[PDB]
């Protein structure tokens, strides 16, 4: 079973470098090329370059000439992308993908690695209630860094009518998002509503009971 | 580089109906020695890498349903979904591999539905947040269609700008609507300088803008 | 690898 | 916020030829009661603020040559330079003023010329630098076209990674070429451990890569 | 004679604030808005906000709300932009530009103000020779802060064949650049070549003869 | 000033 498994998310300050790994399992890498493609949040896919996994020859996109380095370790069945002189505009999900002579398509991709480039420091969220025939209620998940956060309602027992919105990046360099649910107003006195917030980057878990 | 131009940027079709996406390249992608056009179509859903659907312009990847097909040669290519299914809602990208790699800008495919006006709700800051020195006021626009909507914050009837940020969900898989959350942020000191906090909402489903408000 | 170099 | 997207990101045109720059807005820029599309084009050269060329989509600013023209309506706009002159090498930006202000990403316009291979030179570290414990080795690629060039550093045949940085001049006004400088930075201790210092240059104008090298201590 | 003249370059530590001025002359500012627009190195122009020069009403972009203050002094015919809690990402050229009701275009701009935000301290470069039908020679201008430096050859008498490259920012947080010139190789024994390097931030003036 | 508010 062919797989490409990438290293975990990274947070970097401007001027730093990052090096992302892509471990190939279930095929002989030498018959292939590994490519790197990145995608800033909400934006287009951007090719960065390739490496011939047999002989280690590389080709880089003009936009990264002189800043990117692609390498591979045969015995570890792993390819690497290192990007230096990072700027905030390099915040993106970085993907590896395989290709081969004769193919010229990407049939298998890594899961992606988020690299956030920012002067901000890792910070878990504050969670505030959005108190309430239909009523709306929710939670405001404020001031965290980096992405992502997850929100569930009543541990996943409440899914109908839930909307968890994309995060916005505040002038402080910290993110904020909201999550809301609509419920029968007759239920406010009998049903309890709890938002469960997780921020894995800071190993922060918060639950907030939202009351009328 | 070779420039890839997709059109339209967004498409809405009803379940079971035909969807067509176009891709133009700034030069021919055909290698006359192989007869191949090096053009591929990828489908991407949130949180995932793109998924290959079609390569060599018209060859379908293993496991891809036959309602997806690719056509074209040279500089003009087309991805057709013969009958849209719910699981086909996603962003589609064309990509050339004739010389280096370049991707088109993406086409977002959504389910068309009838116009639906938002239900609007306003939330004052929590006492917990105020204790900390800051006041966030939230306006929710729930379950509307189409996506285009406008929120205007007013504080003591003064139109606000720059002190709010908003975001929109992707289309809801059950009822094909959108929702939007806007947050107005003030320091506590500034929040206590005013009385009336209001969010005014303009949307095609509303014959006139709707305002929700509260007094601090 | 580039499509335009395929033999 | 209105999102402005320009296409292409860079353009190379021969002198006297036509340059076309496209701009797309995420929402219409047309005010129906004035008939105006609040779209503008600016030209920016290094070290300078942008210069207004075209406003209201197609109205040319005072003093701008008539070879610059803008067209389009709603969400799709185009800037055409009808006969490119050397003075027109710049980055062009579209900008909407319908609701707040948003610029596109910029389109860099350069002069297209015949391919020109680089002349390559390598420079050892000076003795004056070596006393401070650092060794800088410089590879120069001089007066080439097109801009894309690949520089690899080899120390005793071993490809170097992550210890070099490069930069490229703006296009030369006279001959429309670029030059590139790459600096490999080593500690003195590492510099002393090796003999052969080489930069290998790959470029469209070279039938095969070109290596320039020196042996430390000659 | 309409013009907008901004204050000079600034160097700031992270966490500090900066206030840039924009002196307007040659028109009645009361009929105009003054906008502030920035441009990080190599990036697109980004709008920050505007002020109505009559009544001083301001509108800021959400990205800078809470960190930026735009003010205007009618008697000094000057507008000001103050940006606080500076961070590395704020390194940019800041521009003022006028606009007005019925125009919606920026016909007149200030010259720009570079603000560098870095933990580095102002420091002058070391200058090292790049010793030589055609010969190349040059000077390496290494380890200075902040930008810019100027390089001339033979006090400006030698301009043909000179290339002075853009500086690169090193991981130390100091800049380095090179300046080269190509000359007839026969002239290496008779024609003296001196690179004149100035780093005004550190009052550095260095003359380096570059010899075979 | 915003173009969409020009009367």
């Amino acid at each position: 079973q062919v797989q490409l498994v990438q290293s975990g998310a990274e947070v970097k300050k401007p001027g730093a470098s990052v090096k992302v790994s892509c471990k190939a399992s279930g095929f002989n890498i030498k018959d292939y090329y590994m490519h790197w493609v990145r995608q800033a949040p909400g934006q287009r896919l951007e090719w960065m370059g390739w490496i011939d996994l047999e002989n280690a020859n590389t080709i880089y996109d003009a936009k990264f000439q002189g800043r990117v380095t692609i390498t591979r370790d045969t015995s570890a069945s792993t390819a690497y992308m290192e990007l230096s002189s990072l700027r905030s505009e390099d915040t993106a999900v970085y993907y590896c993908a395989r290709d081969a002579y004769g193919r010229y398509f990407y049939d298998v991709w890594g899961q992606g690695t988020l690299v956030t480039v920012s002067s901000a420091s890792t910070k878990g969220p504050s969670v505030f209630p959005l108190a309430p025939g239909t009523a709306a209620l929710g939670c405001l998940v404020k001031d965290y860094f980096p992405e992502p956060v997850t929100v569930s309602w009543n541990s996943g027992a409440l899914t109908s009518g839930v909307h968890t919105f994309p995060a916005v990046l505040q002038s402080s360099g910290l993110y904020s998002l909201s999550s809301v649910v609509t419920v029968p107003s007759s239920s406010l006195g009998t049903q309890t509503y709890i938002c469960n917030v997780n921020h894995k980057p800071s190993n922060t878990k918060v639950d907030k009971k939202v009351e009328p | 580089d070779i420039v890839m131009t997709q059109s339209p940027d967004s498409l809405a079709v009803s379940l079971g109906e035909r969807a067509t996406i176009n891709c133009k390249s700034s030069q021919s992608l055909l290698n006359a020695r192989t007869g191949k056009n090096y053009l591929a179509w990828y489908q991407q859903k949130p949180g995932q890498p793109p998924k290959l659907l079609i390569y060599w312009a018209s060859t379908r990847e293993s496991g891809v349903p036959d309602r997806f097909s690719g056509s074209g040669s040279g500089t003009d290519f087309t991805l057709t979904i013969s009958s849209l299914q719910a699981e086909d809602v996603a962003v589609y990208y064309c990509k050339q591999s004739y010389s280096r790699r370049t991707f088109g800008g993406g086409t977002k495919v959504e389910i068309k539905r009838t116009v639906a006006a938002p239900s609007v709700f306003i939330f004052p800051p929590s006492d917990e947040q105020l204790k900390s020195g800051t006041a966030s006021v939230v306006c929710l626009l729930n379950n509307f269609y189409p996506r285009e909507a406008k929120v205007q914050w007013k504080v003591d009837n003064a139109l606000q700008s720059g002190n709010s940020q908003e975001s929109v969900t992707e289309q809801d898989s059950k009822d094909s609507t959108y929702s939007l959350s806007s947050t107005l942020t003030l320091s506590k000191a500034d929040y206590e300088k005013h009385k009336v906090y209001a969010c005014e909402v303009t949307h095609q489903g509303l014959s006139s803008p709707v305002t929700k408000s509260f007094n601090r | 690898q580039d499509g335009n170099e395929e033999m």
